[PDB]
RNA sequence: GUGUC
């Protein structure tokens, strides 16, 4: 099990200045089991997330647990059982541009990652044990689902 | 006459083939990626003019694995063939029923 | 035996215009004979002949001997002519139309699919890429709907197969650059390509624009080869075009059409305007306007009441940008500014 | 919820006061992560329907159902040029006489139709001026202004 | 044709011949090919009278009927297809969020309308066969290709 | 008798000069919904730099017109607004200002924005491309100086 | 119109042409397409080898 | 001398 990050995101707000795209629309997010800043881009026809909801977001790669890692991916072929089924997103970016927090000049501890999937941009904050991997070049899937309790 | 050419790729021998089909426009052509795109075993497929004033197109194949890209051409132009053979046979069969219920409620 | 043949194609042939000021108003290229009965070239290569395709009439020469057909080709090329000797900026980038397809290809806001994609890239194989295997990115989005983002089908031009060895990095703003933010821009108005690929912003005016600095195709040449730059150059010319027509971009009277929220907005600017500027003439009449430049009278209130004017229409540009749509052609056009500014806009 | 959307998504097309969305025509393998679709023809053969709305003397206008665009877009584009017909080429003009000049008037003459049936015609070789019997119909003009 | 006047005369001897339509644009055998996708005119929400009689207007006349039935005066829609698309309802935004405008995408309405040369409902059917006749003169050749 | 080729200088009657580019046959050039195609195509990148609104007004004032069936009177410092003829414009069927729902031919599939379509007086002017084309390699010299 | 720029420095040159441009985005940036009307009367000598 | 760039 391969698992890079996985936690349980809220958000706070979505789409603060305006509107600019029609299929686009921005989200913050944030935590409870450690505090982070997680800011991305998802298509509101396909996923029409709404105010105050909690999700379920998961960074990784190699979705199927039997082989190492696969050379091209395949749209309708179902060889073996990933974890794309069982959630209700994904995405396949890379991460760049990897950076910290600049406000405190002494003595801190929290790193940032820039992730892009094709043009939507994500932005992660956080502790630096917590990111463990997250490579300056990685080929990443991210899996999003809606948690409704 | 030159009918169709066939270029493969100087890397992949069986696995991306350009037909270069003579004295034919877009109407052969979207029909033909429709029906290659219809196939599950084709990754890529699309057709292209070369020249405005010409009438050479070249339309790629490409399939998933190894496969020659000159079955998935043939089976997509015969099922066209058939496609069209139906509609033909249905529209001439709604024409004369609908000819001879007006002709009949006419009169 | 000397034998005098017909113009082949593949003959290095001058082509240039008469009004020469600088040195790149002449060029040599291929000959290729075509039945039209009309001389044709490529957009591109029209701004160094500055040419305005509605009553040009371009002239063409040819060598005859074989000592000075190898000194055009090599002096006087396409590929070697590129920059300027006066500063330094590629001449030859794109135009308008171009311009103006890879900025709505590129808008963080179109997502085509598996068949749209296969298509799009399918018109770039025309010339010596018939010998050549294009390969299909991986999709970005693919739980429910398995859809493509136009802005990695733009990274193609730069990248088209696996064997071609391109990494180009560039990494700069637009010209819309909202700030508060190197990468986390409002309006996406910053590009940030690596290895190739595009990861961030739109292509505008600044990005792959005739005459600037940090261009693609500038660091494309500077970084790689000098051939790798002109055989992507009219990758694009076959992919933006093509797309933006099969896309729809027109422009009608209903764009241009005053708000009537903005018809008193400007009645107000207007109003006060006048009454402040009629002010000044009883000012003058009674002996007023104290003056902080050595002046005259009449020079004082000629520039008092020229600054009460501008701000009239600056202000009702400015509230005219706040009523505007998204989709209007002229605004879409003055902010890719492929031909346009925001100018035009206001005095429109 | 979002699944309906999704399903209309691909089924109609929305208009809006400013563009148009859902125009590509997205219904082959791979696209898709819920359903499949590879030919099924024979369930094809049910889906797809003709019928007559109207059929006039010189008009006839029919509906299809279960159809794509692309084949559609095929019919309509033969539907002109690659139809053959007959008309005028050749003009060999005797004496003219009149105002009208011989290009235009031959150019007029060959914008005239013919009520002909171009299947028992044949196609003609590659060059010949001549004239067969099976590839070439005559027609003569005559006329002369006299006063009354 | 042409006017004559007394001292003119015109003679002339014309050919016809066969062609198709990609030639010249005088081959072409049907004047109007043309089609068209199904209209849809979903409301959203129950209006009164008023807005109603207000939006019978807005779109073409045989589109939305209203019925007042002893209490109401509701809207229906019964036959769309006879609408041209003006999108006319986005001009007062007072509504704005009661209709909805689509198109069918399977539904084609074909209008074909012929010059007089042939029957139109021919040049259908004969669409059909000129379509396969290059599909199977390609096959043709592709059959000794892959014989070699 | 000469016929308009690649080469031709044209004219708006509204300060836009041009030469035509490419020849497009009518399988192209897409009809919106009756089944008209564009007769000349225009490009919108030239009206913004050019800043010529008259042209609009004007194609709107000819629609208008040629579908009631009245010249529309455009003089100088007058003529008619915009307000009495786009309301105008409605009675018909057709939308109010400038935009019609098209279908794109060379794909078949629909066009995401609207365009803008109508009639308008062109003109075509002189300096044919079939005089302004020379070529020489070896032709009489002068007596004086033994130069072209 | 004299002998010492308008002769010497003009000296007008034989094998060429002018024409009316059109736009062909079909070709590449080193391309130009020349008429065959035109092709057919310029000549370009050449030698024959082996 | 007129016309176009």
């Amino acid at each position: 099990a391969g698992i890079l990050f996985e936690d349980i995101f809220d958000v706070k707000d979505i789409d603060p200045e305006g509107k600019k795209f029609d299929r686009v629309s921005r989200l913050h997010c944030e935590s409870e089991s450690f505090k982070m800043d997680l800011i991305l881009d998802v298509n509101i026809q396909i996923y029409p997330v709404d105010l105050g909801d909690k999700f379920r977001l998961v960074i990784a790669s190699t979705l199927y647990e039997d082989g190492t890692l696969d050379d091209g991916e395949y749209n309708p072929t179902d060889d073996r059982p990933s974890r794309a089924d069982q959630f209700e997103y994904v995405m396949y970016g890379k991460v760049y541009r990897i950076e910290g927090d600049e406000t405190s000049t002494e003595a801190a501890t929290r790193l940032s990652a820039y992730v892009s999937y094709g043009g939507l941009l994500m932005r992660l904050q956080g502790d630096a044990n917590n990111l463990h991997g997250f490579e300056v070049d990685s080929r990443v899937y991210l899996l999003m689902k809606k948690l409704a309790f | 006459k030159t009918a169709l050419e066939m270029v493969q790729a100087a890397g992949t021998d069986r696995h991306c083939v350009t037909f270069v089909l003579h004295e034919e426009d877009h109407t052969l052509g979207n029909s033909l990626r429709y029906m290659i795109m219809k196939n599950p075993e084709v990754e890529f497929c699309g057709y292209t003019t070369t020249h405005p004033s010409e009438s050479k197109i070249n339309l790629r194949i490409q399939t998933r694995g190894t496969l020659p890209a000159v079955e998935p051409f043939q089976r997509g132009l015969n099922e066209l063939m058939n496609v069209c053979q139906h509609v033909l046979d249905k529209f001439e069969a709604s024409i004369k029923d609908y000819k001879d219920q007006k002709a009949s409620r006419n009169e | 035996d000397i034998v005098e043949r017909h113009l082949i194609d593949g003959d290095v042939v001058l082509f240039n215009r008469q009004p020469s000021l600088h040195k790149l108003s002449i060029m040599a290229h291929l000959a290729r004979v075509k039945p039209h009965r009309t001389f044709r070239f490529n957009e591109c290569v029209c701004t160094p002949y500055n040419a305005d395709f509605d009553g040009d009439e371009m002239n063409l020469h040819l060598p005859q001997t074989e000592e000075a057909k190898a000194e055009a080709l090599v002096l006087m090329g396409t590929k070697a002519n590129l920059v300027t000797p006066r500063n330094g900026e590629p001449l030859i980038a794109a135009i308008q139309d171009f311009l103006t397809g890879a900025y709505l290809l590129t808008l963080k806001d179109t997502f085509f699919d598996r068949a749209k994609a296969c298509q799009i890239i399918a018109s770039i194989l025309v010339g010596k890429d018939e010998k050549i295997k294009v390969r299909l990115p991986p999709p970005t989005i693919l739980k429910p709907v398995t859809l493509w983002t136009g802005k990695q089908i733009f990274s193609v031009i730069l990248r088209p197969s696996d064997d071609n060895p391109v990494r180009a990095n560039l990494r700069t703003k637009g010209k819309q650059y909202c700030g508060k933010g190197e990468d986390l821009c409002a309006n996406d108005s910053y590009v940030t390509i690596q290895n190739s690929e595009l990861m961030s912003g739109s292509m505008d005016k600044g990005t792959l624009g005739s005459g600037s600095k940090n261009n693609i195709f500038y660091i494309l040449l500077r970084d790689w080869g000098q051939n790798e730059a002109a055989d992507a150059m009219s990758r694009l010319a076959r992919l933006a075009p093509v797309y933006l027509s099969n896309r729809g971009f027109s422009i009608g009277i209903g764009d241009v059409t005053p708000g009537q929220g903005l018809l008193k907005a400007k009645y107000e600017l207007l109003n006060a305007g006048y009454k402040k500027c009629d002010e000044y003439i009883e000012a003058l009449n009674t002996g007023k306007l104290q003056q902080q430049p050595g002046c005259t009278a009449e020079e004082t209130l000629e520039a008092l009441i020229l600054k009460e004017l501008s701000v009239i229409r600056d202000h009702a540009g400015s509230a005219c940008l706040r009523e505007l749509d998204k989709s209007n052609s002229p605004l879409t056009m003055a902010l890719c500014g492929s031909k346009g500014s925001f100018i035009n806009i206001s005095q429109m | 919820a979002a699944s309906q959307a999704v399903e209309e998504m691909r089924s109609r097309v929305v208009l809006g006061e400013f563009g148009v969305r859902n125009v590509h025509t997205t219904d082959f393998p791979g696209n898709y992560s819920g359903y499949d679709d590879a030919w099924d023809q024979d369930r094809f053969e049910k889906n797809f329907r003709v019928d007559v709305v109207h059929m006039d003397e010189n008009s006839l206008e029919f509906d299809m159902v279960g159809i794509d665009a692309a084949i559609a877009n095929a019919f309509r584009r033969i539907l002109l040029a690659e139809v053959p017909t007959m008309a005028v080429e050749k003009v060999l003009v005797y004496n003219n006489t009149s105002i009208v000049q011989d290009e235009i008037l031959a150019h007029r003459l060959g914008l005239i139709p013919i009520h002909a049936d171009p299947r028992l015609f044949e196609y003609r070789n590659q060059g010949d001026e001549e004239g067969t019997e099976i590839d070439t119909l005559q027609f003569r003009l005559q006329v002369r202004c006299t006063r009354n | 044709i042409a006017q004559l006047r007394p001292g003119q005369e015109i003679d002339l001897l014309m050919h016809c011949v066969k062609g198709i339509g990609k030639d010249h644009a005088k081959f072409s055998p049907v004047a109007t090919a043309s089609y068209r996708l199904l209209p849809d005119i979903t409301l959203l929400e129950p209006v009164e009278g008023e807005a109603a009689e207000e939006l019978s207007r807005c779109f073409s006349p045989g589109v939305i009927e209203v019925q007042e039935v002893q209490g109401k005066k509701v809207a229906r829609v019964a036959n769309p297809r006879l609408d041209t698309f003006s999108r006319e309802i986005f001009r007062n935004e007072k509504l704005k969020k009661v209709v909805r405008l689509a198109r069918v995408r399977d539904h084609y309405i074909f209008s074909v309308e012929s010059t007089g040369v042939l029957p139109p409902d021919v040049l259908v059917s004969e669409a059909i066969k000129v379509l396969m006749g290059k599909c199977r003169r390609f096959l043709d050749e592709l059959d000794a290709v892959q014989m070699d | 008798t000469r016929r308009p080729e690649i080469g031709d200088k044209f004219s708006s009657r509204h300060g836009q000069k041009g030469v035509c580019g490419l020849i497009v046959p009518q399988e192209d050039m897409p009809f919106c919904d009756s089944g008209i195609c564009p007769d000349i195509i225009m490009n919108p990148h030239g009206f913004p730099s050019r800043m010529t609104v008259g042209k609009l007004i004007e194609l709107l004032a000819g629609k208008a017109g040629v579908l009631d069936g009245r010249f529309h009177y455009g003089t100088a410092f007058g003529g008619s607004k915009v307000k009495d003829v786009c309301e105008d414009l409605v009675r018909h069927g057709y939308n109010y200002l400038g935009k019609d729902y098209v279908t794109s031919g060379i794909t078949g599939e629909p066009l995401e924005a609207y365009i803008y379509f109508g009639p308008v007086y062109y003109q075509k002017l002189k300096h044919m491309v079939l005089d302004k084309m020379h070529a020489r390699a070896r032709g009489p010299r002068a007596v004086l100086t033994r130069q072209p | 119109q004299g002998r010492f720029r308008g002769n010497l420095s003009g000296k007008r040159v034989d094998f060429s042409g002018r024409t009316v441009i059109s736009p062909d985005p079909n070709l590449r940036i080193d391309e130009v397409a020349v008429p065959v009307h035109v092709a057919k009367i310029l000549t370009f000598p050449e030698k024959v080898n082996k």
